[PDB]
């Protein structure tokens, strides 16, 4: 909302305004990414002991 | 599948009021209640100095 | 009314006090229709454009232009005039202040210049702020448009010189336009702006279609309906202007455009449109000179 | 604001309104005192100048200035005044039996010498007796006429319709089948212009005259498109036939009517919801 | 012939008199000659049973 | 005002329903007067005549006998609209929505001339029930009068193509600076011939018997225009009465027929009003409340009747 200011003369008189806006969220997906060794799968199964 | 829009936030601002008395240049003035001043046209101030 | 308040400037001669309540019902044109108005914003200084105060050409501009006033009631420190043009048709009955023909029951006045009577008649001054009200003369619109077209043919017998056009006898009235000793020096040297446009878009007018016809015609439906009209009445005088004078397209369709503009800029400026109408009620419906007249909005 | 109202002191020598309706198209008498003067002027000197000065100084002999300046012709005494010179007969002799029972036709016949002779001297008779309203009430005396007639637009029918349909009030009579010529013969629903028209012709009939009313959803501005077709009046050869001024808006096309009720049977359209928009006078060519 | 949009006859005297013939006293016969744009306009008979 | 409502008929698609809502404040020529009113006998649709659809001179014609209404408020199922002609009796001074590169003034008579620049196309589309509305553009009466008188000559230079193919443009207008653009495509005869008649007919009622008397002042100006400078810009360089001295003739029926008097108000009543014949009568007047001087090049002004 914005204030005004009375004044006298030709310039002119002052409606009160006001502004009413919006935003958009945009977004973003971001990666990490890491992997395991084929060996190293078949210790945590339990299928090598 | 799940869709869906949302809002999020609706931030306003509060009006600053001031008044005249707050401000520096209240000094400089004498503000006095003085009705009916259009009323009269005769431009006549006068005091003893 | 929506009743716009013109501010008298600070404080006046006691004359200057008492000359502004006797006009009290003239017209006055306002530029912008702002609920306060300044008095300087009004006087016909305030019409000063190019730096000259103005002749009639320049007045029936503005007074195309800006919009009319009634003064209603004259104040202290204060003028309320309510505005013609604002409203709808045929609200706010207001009084007029009459000048010298009758401005019968009906008749539709026109706010029209003040030059076309005695030059410094109603040109109320105010010598304290130093400025100038010329209030215009509210006549009506056959009185009017003859007038007008009466003053402009006058300035032709003056613009070279060797019947006096100016009786223009009325129902009661027998209209004494010429103010000869004084007026008709000044009067003259005023409509010096406006004869030399009505002079140029007759003469830029005649002379166009004085080539254009034998330039045209000549390379269908033009040709039949326009010459089945002027069967020995145009004709006769084509053959009087084109031997008893003067005789290129490109500048003649150049010159096509530049004459419509001003032939068609004379329509608004000359011709006076009917501003405001007189309908009265419970009156005498024959209004006398200086008396008021119940004056209602639209045509 | 939507309300006005005029009044005027008359005479009775013309529209008598006791004899007339509640409903009538008043018109004025603008200028009788005028015209040996612009009568001289406005057309050439081979039109015989003296010929209005002489034949309205019949039709004022036929009845000084008085303390009523001559007012009031009815659109009721125009139609007696144009009987023998639009081409209708047996449609308007009862009009003007209405005139000559209940208004003397010696004002009609010096009246018509005129309507001739303002053409023949080029000064026509529109330009004189503007539109003065509707006749809301009569208080006539013996010798005068103060009648109450508003003007100023929509609402002087609207305030004579709204209480209409009680008793008797306004209707609006065009007081003539071959008057009111309404037009749009191919035409739609939609809310139409009142206009008041006077046509021309130069020593065909002898500067004839005729005066009805046209009905139209047409502009002024697009009626003269309309206003030179429809006529075969359009060989003068000087020019300025078919005037006309708008009598303003007829905002409901079902409401006109074919009737024959007046005082004498005298033929008549009932016109129910008229905005009475007074306008100006058009004539050029 | 209440509705023509098909060319006429070329003999003026046949146009007539296939006309005139037909719309004598055909009650959907039209009592004027026709508009370019419009009805017909079709009389109105003073009563109907 | 006699607010007539257009009804909105099918569907309606969801851009389509917002193009109604930027559109209070134009235009709209409605061809009756109406209290209801279906929207495709407003569109240009309607505006086609049989076969063709008119030229920007036909437009014009179309618009002659159609009524202009200005949009007032916006709902989605009908426009109510105000008839200018008709319902202008306003003590609520409805508003009107500059659509064109030209600040007007405050006090202007404003006339609508249809879209003719390069730019302002306005022609909106409707995706549900396919319809155009070329909006017009409301212009000052010097400006539009400036406009018609341009389309005219070069509908005669349509009618003749004798010198070679070298011609000037009857394209370019100077408003203020500005150099704008016409659209010059397609000259229709009807439309020209119905706008060439018209012309001639009212330049000859304009000559009368006391007409030539005012031809004889043409070495008067000659002579003016050599010691004045009023006179030096009113007898341009491009004019044709400075070509022309390149007469009096009493013959006087009466000698009392006030000669130079019928002579003005005749040529006043027939070639003056030419802006009244070739364009649309003006009704529309630019009446700013707070004291805004000018009204910029797509903002709104309050409106009051005729000039």
């Amino acid at each position: 909302h914005q204030p005004l200011i009375a004044r006298d003369g030709p310039h002119p008189v002052e409606q009160p305004v006001h502004n009413y806006m919006t935003k958009v969220i945009d977004r973003r997906a971001l990666n990490a990414a890491f992997s395991l060794a084929t060996e190293a799968i078949a210790l945590l199964t339990g299928e090598a002991l | 599948d799940v869709e869906f829009d949302a809002l999020l936030g609706s931030y306003c601002n509060t009006l600053s009021l001031v008044r005249f008395l707050e401000l520096g240049l209240s000094v400089a003035c004498v503000c006095t209640k003085f009705p009916e001043l259009a009323y009269m046209n005769e431009g006549r101030v006068q005091f003893e100095v | 009314c929506f009743e716009a308040d013109i501010a008298i400037p600070s404080g006046i001669s006691r004359p200057d006090a008492a000359a502004l309540q006797r006009c009290e019902g003239r017209v006055v044109f306002l530029p912008t229709i702002r609920r306060q108005l300044a008095l300087a914003d009004v006087a016909h200084e305030s019409f000063v454009s190019g730096g000259v105060s103005p002749d009639t050409l320049g007045l029936l501009l503005a007074y195309r232009r800006r919009f009319p006033a009634v003064i209603t009631r004259v104040l202290p420190t204060r003028i309320v005039a309510c505005p013609v043009d604002l409203g709808l048709t045929h609200a706010g009955t207001v009084n007029l202040r009459n000048t010298s023909p009758v401005d019968l029951c009906n008749g539709d006045p026109v706010s029209l210049v003040p030059p076309v009577f005695e030059g410094q008649a109603t040109d109320v001054r105010l010598e304290s702020l130093d400025l100038t009200l010329r209030f215009p003369v509210p006549l009506p619109t056959p009185l009017a448009r003859e007038i007008v077209a009466r003053l402009v043919a006058r300035g032709i017998r003056d613009l070279n010189p060797d019947p006096d056009l100016n009786v223009l006898y009325y129902n009661g009235a027998r209209l004494s336009l010429v103010a000869d000793v004084q007026q008709l020096a000044s009067v003259n040297t005023e409509l010096r702006s406006l004869v030399l446009n009505m002079v140029y878009s007759i003469t830029e007018g005649t002379t166009l279609i004085l080539t254009l016809i034998p330039r045209l015609l000549a390379l269908g439906y033009v040709n039949a309906l326009l010459q089945m009209q002027s069967v020995t009445r145009e004709a006769a005088q084509l053959i009087h202007p084109e031997a008893p004078m003067l005789m290129r397209r490109l500048p003649l369709y150049e010159a096509l455009v530049a004459w419509l503009a001003h032939a068609g800029q004379l329509g608004d400026i000359l011709a006076l449109a009917p501003a405001v109408r007189v309908c009265t009620f419970d009156g005498a419906a024959v209004v006398q000179s200086g008396d008021m007249a119940p004056v209602i909005r639209y045509p | 604001p939507r309300y006005h109202l005029t009044r005027q002191v008359t005479l009775t020598d013309l529209c008598q309104p006791n004899a007339e309706r509640a409903g009538a198209l008043l018109l004025a008498l603008r200028h009788p005192t005028d015209l040996p003067h612009l009568a001289r002027h406005r057309a050439p000197p081979g039109r015989q100048t003296e010929r209005l000065a002489e034949a309205w100084g019949q039709l004022l002999e036929a009845s000084e200035s008085g303390c009523a300046r001559a007012g009031l012709v009815s659109f009721n005494f125009l139609v007696a005044a144009c009987a023998a010179a639009y081409d209708a007969r047996d449609a308007a002799e009862a009009v003007r039996a209405h005139i000559t029972t209940n208004y003397a036709g010696a004002r009609l016949d010096r009246f018509s010498e005129c309507l001739r002779a303002m053409v023949h001297t080029h000064v026509f008779p529109h330009e004189v007796m503007r539109f003065f309203g509707g006749l809301v009430s009569w208080v006539t005396q013996d010798e005068l006429a103060s009648v109450t007639a508003v003007c100023s637009g929509p609402q002087e029918a609207t305030h004579t319709g709204h209480p209409g349909r009680p008793r008797s009030a306004v209707t609006i009579p065009a007081c003539a089948f071959v008057d009111l010529d309404a037009e749009l013969c191919l035409g739609g629903p939609g809310a139409a212009f009142l206009y008041l028209v006077f046509t021309y012709r130069q020593c065909r009939d002898q500067e004839l005259c005729c005066v009805y009313v046209v009905k139209s959803q047409l502009p002024p501005r697009g009626l003269e498109a309309a206003l030179e077709r429809l006529f075969g009046r359009l060989r003068i050869t000087t020019c300025t036939y078919a005037a006309f001024a708008e009598l303003g808006v007829m905002p409901d096309d079902s409401p006109r009517c074919l009737h024959r009720t007046e005082r004498v049977g005298v033929p008549v359209v009932i016109l129910e919801g008229v905005v009475w928009r007074p306008g100006g006078w058009r004539a050029c060519a | 012939y209440l509705g023509r949009g098909a060319p006429p006859l070329l003999d003026n005297a046949a146009a007539v008199y296939l006309r005139n013939a037909v719309v004598a006293g055909n009650r959907l016969g039209p009592a004027q000659p026709l508009p370019v744009f419009g009805c017909a306009q079709v009389p109105r008979r003073a009563g109907m049973d």
